[PDB]
């Protein structure tokens, strides 16, 4: 039997056995999933590849596990990427040919048979992270996680060369395929002699696209005592401009290792090789955390249509959409959704409710010239410590798609933008994005808001007000936007809050800046006895029977309905706040202005009430607001106002 | 303060072999000429060689009309550029001479120089 | 493979009491200790219980490469004795004929393992009466270069693990050979047209380019030992001394510990500024062999 | 064939600008109007022409429009030669620049890829850190001292030195220069360096530079702190400092399977996209 020299594969068994895979697939992945649509996938997805004209079929790996046979081809694939991927390409093309001979008059048969089809696999295991990898395991497939720092520009690559002479003149050309390009010394015209000069015109030849993206990961189950780490990867043609600066990406690719020169002068290729990744498939969306917006995305909605790519937005299916319109008919949604956010922390349903309303933030209205009104709302919450302020911030840090978590006294005025530095691998001056440009669209978090400087906290007078940032130093003189929803916290002098003391006095802020924040909570403690029984019964309810059961009685909690509920509530709704409520709204604002002769009330309360109000109208799927429900949009400030009497 | 590295090889894969009748794989015809010849009814060159090893003569004699007799193209190849094809025949002889030397010496009784061919014809007295 | 230095000594007392006299070997290891890895390892390779289990399908890639090298080596060695034996004209002579007209993969490359010594206790040296007296970094005079010593101190600045090359494997594309090259130094250089016995002695030399699934790699990691700060004189400062680590022993040196590294002590060529050299200053390090932690 | 292609487009171009160019009636904008541009150039002697793209988009039903727009860098000397023969027909030392304008679709810096090499494209951005004005040779008079040294020659393309063949008289290949610093024809060029627009960048990353070269007419027309529109031709500049990127980067080891025996002048190559422009309009 035939074999390849580096491996143990054969072209016949892989080809015919994989052809035998693509004709029968009946949810054996559910037979592992234990069952808790009977037509197979790849006829349907091959038709979706067929009529729409898009290339780039993609399959999983667990699907290759579940079917028996071809339990073998998986272990062939995970070891030997390049050859096996080439084989699956060839049999996909012949499967398209074997489909088209059913009706015989299909799509001008030559070119759609001529066009390159390719395979992108993913989900190929995750056992041990980047650190453990021995040099035994050079060429395999690897999954990673973590974010993305910067993005190099575009650099071409020769795929075709092009030659001329001065005699007299003939114009042969040559390809690459292996590592080097040979050029002839003689001849053309005459061929034979004379051995004329052979020039290279480097404005006529073909090229390619090669982009380098630098990455930093978070490999869970750490090899203690590990510190974070940085890898550099080298994406190719189609996947150029498929990664911004800030996303959370899960990557597949082939680990490689190529030596580097010494000092650009000799041929002394230094030993002790350098490693990188050589990506294949990029996985941006996810099913557990939140989904990105649409008013931000619209430039790359305007792009990416000429050239077929990946989805970037969670695909809303059709069957559960009926369940969305069913759960929307529930009356108790306003306490059910706010009850189902953080099922391990149990108080402060006005605060849970405001954190729910930060996820539904405002209506994005753009004017003709100027304007540019976002849906930003901004929340402080303070009070006594030992009140689980941190649990909320870690949970919101998990849910948010593009969240960045700084702290107090670990900041600087440099430390939030323009880290203009010296990159080592290319040895030039490359500019980095700081801590708010990565926060662009989403939720930031700041702890210990008391203990900033004067220079820091003078950043936020621009971000909170103008919704811009204006860098002006020696690199770049150009303003750049950072829309963000800032959440923060502070601990008083006490640390216990004492009564008969001014509320503005007990937190060391200038009360205009305290007056600039939208929704200010003041969570204090009660000396009474009746709640604490239910408190300890919740804790020992959690510790018992060593299994996550935490809240099942007497409550229904959606696990991941709410993320697609929020995203579907974020695209397909535009709420408008027309005439009939302006009487009550202006009436209550002038009623708020009545107090005069501690904290006061400015126009930020009015801007606050319209944006929080229409944020409540974004919930429960209503394109207009009503005169009713504005009252509790006032009461969200009035609950803190009853918490301001003491 | 280490020592020097080394370079070696191993034949694994074949191979761009038309074969184009170039500097090697002409020598295949002479390893096929000394060993694999027999005129009727007795092979003549092999016995002369295994005779000449014991007396230590280190030579060989060739008839040239015999070379145009057996093959044909290497004859005019030899008469084109003789100053570059004769040392190929010398190496062609000494690769066989090592084998006959070790099989004869070790059954049952370093170093050995390069041989010489001494040919002679009677075609045309110019 | 852990070849200790206790079984050798017990073997010498046993053979000393049986009769006859046994040649002194333990001190011969302790004096030189660099030749004996290669000598010892080509003593292993004559005898090995080969076929004891058939290959798994899902095993590895290094196994299947060494399996194809071994099998091709056998068939190449049997082909020539299938040719010359049919050209006649006890059989040890024909074996000596075939074994010297055939180029083979040398046994330095089909190995799969490593080999590590282990020093002797004070317990075994006390029972029968040096190779491991726990020294300090001030104590290492420049007259121990080559022996097998033992230090102790606190590890600081242990670096990452990255592959370093040992032999590099090219392909020739026309002749079909596989031209290897060994690298001993820090920096190497790639090579050109060919060095075989077929693309040489021809007019048209081929051109060669490398490949990475046929070379031989090894993990590599270096760190530093600082002085323990209890074994210092009255007015001094802790020194330091480098360590290279190769092979299986990697990922056992955590920073901020108290360790007992035992290894052999070689030179590695360098001097600093060019105007300070007098020839042939050498700048030592410490190879690692076996790591024993306190705590 | 290919010379029949480029010569075919050349005669179609001569046929284009010789004919009618104004469709309008007496209420105009009267005929022709190209010959008024040649003769109006003849009265003032300034040696350039500004021709539009839309009129060439009218006539051929887009066939010749899809023949200059792709391989523009291949079609300089044929176009400039045919226009020179039109000038020697209708007019009495000449350096001609053929600067197109008024293109349909404007791209940004992010839409730059490397499949769009050679072509024309409208780039809009922001000028920052212009440079000064310095000459450039492009007209050699360089031959060997034994004996003749009067050969006008190459280095229109950037090499720079030297002349290779037909040497000297009589010192043959590869005897060449000494050059000549008094027998040439120069022009002047500067190198402004555009920076991407503030109202375009994808949220959220940083602005991105690009280089751009201006020759001939469009010197000094740029302005530090103003927007611009440029002209497309988009050349490739040889770059050095991208080593250890990682690769794998190609190399150019020359062939030796020709010459029969009885050194290693191999090279590296790594290239970055620059831009070359000739018309600068300051609308913004």
């Amino acid at each position: 039997l035939r074999i390849i020299w580096g491996t143990n594969v054969s072209i016949q068994e892989c080809t015919t056995n994989f052809r035998n895979f693509l004709m029968s697939f009946k949810y054996k992945f559910r037979k592992i999933l234990d069952e808790r649509d009977e037509e197979l996938y790849y006829i349907k997805q091959l038709n979706e590849m067929r009529e729409l004209g898009t290339s780039n079929l993609n399959l999983d790996a667990r699907n290759l596990l579940a079917y028996k046979q071809t339990e073998d081809l998986y272990h062939q694939l995970l070891n030997y990427p390049q050859e096996v991927i080439s084989i699956m390409d060839q049999t996909i093309k012949d499967c398209m040919v074997s489909l088209i001979v059913d009706n015989n008059l299909d799509y001008d048969l030559d070119e759609i048979e001529t066009k390159f089809y390719k395979v992108r696999p993913y989900n190929v295991g995750s056992c041990k992270g980047m650190r453990e990898l021995n040099p035994n395991d050079i060429d395999k497939l690897i999954n990673l996680k973590g974010l993305v720092l910067r993005s190099t520009p575009v650099i071409p690559d020769m795929k075709v060369a092009f030659f001329k002479c001065n005699v007299c003149d003939h114009t042969m050309a040559v390809e690459i395929d292996r590592g080097v390009i040979q050029e002839p010394a003689r001849c053309e015209r005459i061929d034979c002699n004379e051995p004329n000069s052979m020039s290279l015109i480097h404005n006529r030849c073909s090229f390619a696209d090669k982009q380098v993206i630098k990455l930093q990961e978070t490999p869970d189950f750490v090899p203690d005592g590990q510190t974070p780490h940085s890898i550099s990867l080298c994406v190719y043609d189609e996947l150029v401009d498929s990664c911004r600066a800030g996303d959370r990406i899960e990557v597949t690719g082939t680990f490689r290792s190529i030596p580097i020169r010494a000092n650009s002068r000799q041929r002394v290729l230094k030993s002790l090789y350098k490693t990188y990744v050589d990506v294949v498939h990029v996985k941006v969306s996810d099913k557990r955390l939140d989904v990105d917006t649409s008013t931000i995305e619209q430039e790359l909605m305007q792009n990416k249509v000429d050239h077929n790519e990946v989805e970037e937005v969670r695909q809303i299916t059709d069957q559960d959409l009926a369940k969305i319109r069913e759960v929307a008919a529930r009356e108790d949604l306003y306490s059910l959704l706010a009850r189902s956010i953080a099922p391990s922390i149990y108080e402060l349903e006005d605060v849970k409710k405001g954190i729910l309303l930060q996820l539904f933030g405002g209506t994005n209205k753009t004017f003709t010239k100027g304007g540019r009104y976002r849906g930003d709302i901004n929340i402080l919450l303070c009070g006594d410590p030992s009140t689980s302020k941190s649990q909320i911030l870690q949970y919101v840090h998990k849910i948010t798609p593009r969240g960045v978590y700084t702290s107090g006294k670990g900041s600087s005025a440099v430390g939030l933008t323009a880290y203009i530095t010296r990159d080592v691998d290319t040895k030039q001056l490359v500019l980095e994005s700081g801590a708010l440009v990565l926060s662009d669209g989403g939720v930031c978090c700041i702890d210990e808001f008391d203990k900033m400087s004067d220079s820091t906290r003078s950043v936020l007078h621009e971000v909170m007000e103008q919704q811009t940032i204006s860098i002006a130093k020696a690199g770049i003189i150009t303003t750049l936007n950072a829309r963000s929803s800032i959440l923060a916290s502070a601990n008083p002098i006490g640390s216990r809050y004492n009564p008969n003391l001014p509320v503005t006095e007990n937190i060391d802020l200038p009360p205009p800046l305290l007056s600039r924040f939208d929704l200010v909570y003041l969570v204090l403690d009660k000396v009474d006895e009746k709640n604490d029984r239910e408190l300890a019964k919740h804790l020992t309810n959690l510790y018992l029977e060593d299994k996550p059961e935490h809240i099942s009685q007497d409550d229904v909690l959606p696990v991941e309905f709410l993320t697609m509920y929020i995203s579907y509530a974020k695209e397909h709704i535009h709420p408008i706040i027309t005439e009939a409520a302006k009487t009550e709204l202006v009436r209550a604002y002038v009623g708020m202005r009545k107090m005069g002769d501690r904290i006061t009330a400015t126009t930020r309360q009015l801007e606050s009430m319209i944006r929080l109000a229409e944020a409540h109208a974004k919930m429960k799927l209503k394109n207009v607001v009503e005169l009713e429900d504005v009252q509790e949009a006032v009461r969200l400030i009035r609950s803190a106002i009853k918490d301001y009497a003491t | 303060s280490f020592d020097r590295p080394e370079i070696y090889s191993a034949p694994v894969l074949q191979g761009e072999s038309p074969n184009d009748d170039d500097n090697t794989e002409i020598i295949k015809s002479f390893k096929n000429f000394i060993l694999e010849f027999r005129l009727d009814s007795q092979f003549i060159y092999r016995d002369q060689l295994r005779n000449n090893i014991l007396v230590k003569n280190y030579s060989l004699t060739v008839n040239m009309e015999h070379l145009i007799g057996y093959n044909e193209d290497i004859y005019k190849k030899l008469s084109d550029e003789p100053s570059d094809i004769i040392p190929l025949f010398e190496t062609a002889i000494t690769q066989v001479a090592k084998r006959i030397s070790i099989l004869s010496r070790a059954q049952s009784a370093n170093s050995l120089p390069t041989f010489q061919l001494i040919l002679n014809s009677n075609a045309n007295q110019i | 493979v852990i070849i200790d230095l206790d079984d050798i000594l017990q073997y010498q007392n046993e053979k000393f009491l049986q009769g006859t006299q046994a040649d002194d070997l333990v001190s011969a290891i302790q004096q030189n200790a660099n030749h004996f890895t290669e000598l010892f390892c080509r003593a292993i390779d004559n005898n090995m219980p080969l076929p004891t289990k058939e290959i798994d399908y899902k095993d590895d890639v290094l196994d299947v490469i060494l399996n194809q090298r071994r099998l091709r080596n056998e068939r190449m060695l049997s082909d020539r004795t299938n040719e010359i034996r049919s050209e006649n004209l006890m059989n040890d002579a024909l074996r000596e004929v075939v074994e010297d007209e055939t180029e083979l993969f040398p046994p330095n490359l089909t190995r799969r393992y490593f080999l590590y010594f282990k020093p002797l206790s004070q317990n075994c040296a006390r029972r029968y009466r040096i190779s491991s007296k726990p020294l300090s970094v001030r104590q290492i005079k420049g007259d121990f270069l080559g022996q097998l010593i033992t230090v102790r101190g606190i590890i600081t600045r242990v670096s990452d693990v990255k592959p370093a090359v040992e032999v590099i494997a090219y392909t020739c594309d026309q002749c079909g050979y596989e031209v290897f090259q060994e690298v001993n130094s820090r920096t190497f250089t790639p090579l050109s047209e060919c060095t075989s016995e077929e693309c040489s002695q021809n007019q048209t030399k081929g051109q060669l380019f490398m490949s990475t699934r046929a070379s031989k790699f090894s993990a590599f990691q270096e760190c530093k030992i600082q002085e323990l700060s209890q074994q210092v004189p009255v007015g001094h400062i802790p020194r330091s001394l480098n360590i290279h680590v190769n092979g299986t022993l990697v990922r056992s040196l955590s920073p901020g510990d108290i360790v007992d590294v035992t290894g052999i002590f070689l030179p590695a060529p360098y001097t600093g500024f060019k105007a300070l050299k007098a020839g042939l200053l050498t700048e030592t390090y410490l190879e690692a062999q076996f790591v024993r932690q306190h705590k | 064939v290919d010379d029949v292609t480029g010569e075919k487009v050349r005669e179609a171009f001569e046929q284009f600008l010789e004919d009618f160019s104004v469709q309008s009636t007496d209420t105009g904008e009267v005929e022709k109007v190209y010959r008024a541009q040649i003769e109006f150039m003849k009265i003032y002697d300034l040696n350039t022409i500004y021709i539009d793209y839309q009129h060439l988009s009218m006539r051929e039903n887009g066939a010749l429009a899809m023949a200059i727009s792709e391989q523009y860098y291949r079609f300089l000397p044929f176009l400039q030669k045919g226009l020179r023969r039109v000038v020697r027909k209708y007019a009495p030392e000449r350096v001609f620049q053929i600067s197109f304008f008024n293109l349909p679709t404007v791209h940004r810096i992010r839409d730059i890829r490397s499949e769009k090499i050679g072509s024309l494209l409208s780039i809009s951005g922001t000028v920052t850190r212009t440079s000064e004005v310095r000459p450039e040779l492009y007209k050699a008079s360089f031959t060997c001292d034994m004996c003749r040294a009067i050969v006008d020659n190459v280095e229109q393309s950037f090499k720079y030195t030297e002349p290779t063949f037909c040497p000297n008289p009589s010192c043959e290949n590869r005897a060449f220069w000494t050059l000549n610093v008094t027998r040439s024809r120069f022009l002047d060029w500067q190198k402004v360096r555009i920076q991407e627009n503030a109202n375009e960048i994808p949220t959220g990353s940083m602005p991105r530079t690009l280089d751009v070269i201006l020759r001939g007419d469009s010197v000094e027309r740029a302005k530090p702190g103003d927007r611009c529109k440029f002209t497309g031709v988009e050349i490739v500049v040889p770059d050095v400092t991208q080593l250890g990127l990682p690769g794998v980067k190609p190399s150019s080891t020359l062939d030796t399977r020709g010459i029969s025996k009885t050194s290693l002048g191999v090279r590296d190559l790594t290239y970055k996209i620059s831009f070359l422009a000739c018309h600068v309009i300051s609308i913004g």
